[PDB]
């Protein structure tokens, strides 16, 4: 069940988005990027998106 | 088919269930280069060829 | 394999159709780099 | 299958008489230009063509 | 249009251009509202004027306007009938299809291959009003794709509906190193080819 | 030692990555100390029996 991250912003969760797998911080932000991609990374290929 | 003649599979934006595939055949030998075989049945992947 | 649809009943084929032309006809450059 | 086959020799004759004997060779991950031949396996062992 | 393949050579007469095996066409349809991908094996016709005739002298696609393009209803296999008129579909491996809407913008078309198949992109997905090409479809083609052909279009325009046509350019993609700017919205306006100047 | 009867055609599914049933439900191989794997084959007029 645990499938949205509405009231849990700003703790450290892992995360399985769409096979992408890693653990951080969600924050809710500003839409930067193109929506298409579904993410945005950084130079060194590390998602901050 | 031969080998000179090979089939190609790529599989994108699905779920498989390598075990029920992996039952049905008698494996032999194996040699991974930059994964495993367990890594395989376990992850999520942008395609698989 | 699967089904390309119904073939051409046309027997002859509409004879160049805007008549061949390899020469000065095109040189009309807009060059685009 | 009826058998097992596979390519022995792919090569082109050029020159004057077609006299020199160079391999093709293929890539990774590719295929022989000379598959067309036989595209669903030998029937006979040493069939030049 | 497009005529991608693998192995090309003379047609029965002698004029270069034929396609001996599973050819790749990438035929735009309904009056520049559907594209066409069709990986299939190609047949010269016999007939007159067709590639298997002796008095054959070019292939070419086409569509008319009036029945065509008409108000009443837009035909969605306009050019693939004209294309079947010279040629015969057999074994046709797979058929796509593609929705276009209509416009008049100025758009870019890339395709690649790879081991994953054949690559289309377009900049009409992803960046409509801008240049950057997003990868829209993938196709099952494996074998090398050594060889295209521009297939020359043809509307059949009469004296009271002749039209002016734009022109394109095909550039060739070539193993570089780039460097890009992204926008803050993600989008590509500003790069340097590396090898090009000091 | 840990020691087992085993067939020499299945001896792929205990190599050391595998995806299979053995590595799952039977035996891992564990890689803390030094260790090694042998397949071996015992002659029948001895006194181990099959
Ligand atoms: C993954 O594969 C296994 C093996 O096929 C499936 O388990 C069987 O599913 C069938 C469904 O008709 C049952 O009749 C069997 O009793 C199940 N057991 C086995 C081991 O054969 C399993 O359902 C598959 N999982 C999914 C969701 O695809
Ligand atoms: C227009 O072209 C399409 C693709 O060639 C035809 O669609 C296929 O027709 C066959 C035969 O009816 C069917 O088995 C396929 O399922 C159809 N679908 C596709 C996309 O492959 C279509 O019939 C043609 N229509 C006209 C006007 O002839
Ligand atoms: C490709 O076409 C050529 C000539 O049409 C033919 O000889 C060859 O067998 C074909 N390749 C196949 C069927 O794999
Ligand atoms: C291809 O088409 C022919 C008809 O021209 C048919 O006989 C054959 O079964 C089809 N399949 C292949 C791949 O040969």
């Amino acid at each position: 069940n645990s499938t949205t991250i509405t009231d849990k912003l700003g703790v450290c969760v892992e995360y399985n988005l769409y096979g992408v797998s890693g653990r951080g911080v969600f924050i809710n932000c500003t839409a930067v990027g193109v929506k298409q991609q579904r993410f945005v990374y950084d130079g060194f290929d590390n998602l901050i998106g | 088919p031969q080998v000179y003649n090979f089939n190609r599979l790529v599989f994108t934006n699905c779920n498989y269930n390598l075990t029920k595939l992996l039952s049905l055949f008698m494996v032999n030998e194996f040699s991974c280069d930059g994964i495993s075989p367990d890594a395989i049945a376990r992850g999520c992947y942008s395609s698989l060829t | 394999d699967v089904d390309s649809g119904p073939p051409s009943s046309a027997t002859s084929c509409k004879e160049a159709d805007m008549r061949n032309s390899s020469s000065e006809f095109f040189n009309k450059q807009w060059p685009m780099p | 299958p009826s058998s097992y086959s596979f390519i022995s020799k792919c090569s082109r004759l050029t020159g004057d008489n077609s006299h020199i004997e160079t391999p093709i060779v293929i890539n990774p991950g590719e295929y022989s230009i000379c598959k067309n031949f036989a595209p669903n396996g030998f029937s006979q062992d040493g069939d030049y063509f | 249009a497009f005529m991608l393949g693998s192995s090309v050579g003379n047609f029965s007469n002698g004029v270069s251009g034929r396609y001996f095996n599973h050819t790749l066409l990438l035929l735009p349809d309904g009056c520049g509202t559907r594209l066409w991908a069709l990986y299939c094996v190609i047949e010269p016709r016999n007939g007159s004027y067709c590639p298997g005739n002796s008095n054959y002298n070019t292939f070419a696609v086409f569509d008319t306007p009036h029945t065509d393009c008409t108000s009443a209803g837009y035909n969605t296999n306009a050019t693939l009938n004209s294309f079947k008129e010279y040629f015969d579909l057999q074994n046709c491996s797979f058929i796509y299809s593609f929705n276009i809407t209509e416009d008049e913008n100025a758009e870019w078309f890339g395709i690649t291959q790879n081991t994953q198949g054949v690559h289309l992109y377009s900049s009409r997905k992803g960046d409509l009003y801008g240049s950057n090409m997003f990868l829209f479809a993938t196709l099952p083609v494996y074998d090398g794709i050594k060889y295209y052909t521009v297939i020359p279009r043809s509307i059949r325009s009469k004296y009271s509906e002749r039209q002016a046509w734009a022109a394109f350019y095909i550039y060739s993609l070539h193993k570089l190193t780039y460097l890009l700017d992204f926008s803050v919205d993600g989008y590509i306006r500003r790069a340097v080819d590396c090898g090009h100047d000091d | 030692v840990d020691y087992f009867a085993y067939p020499l055609s299945m001896k792929s599914y205990m190599q050391p990555g595998s995806a299979g049933v053995i590595s799952q439900y039977n035996y891992k191989q564990s890689f803390a100390n030094p260790t090694c794997r042998i397949f071996a084959t015992a002659p029948a007029n001895l006194t181990i029996t099959k």
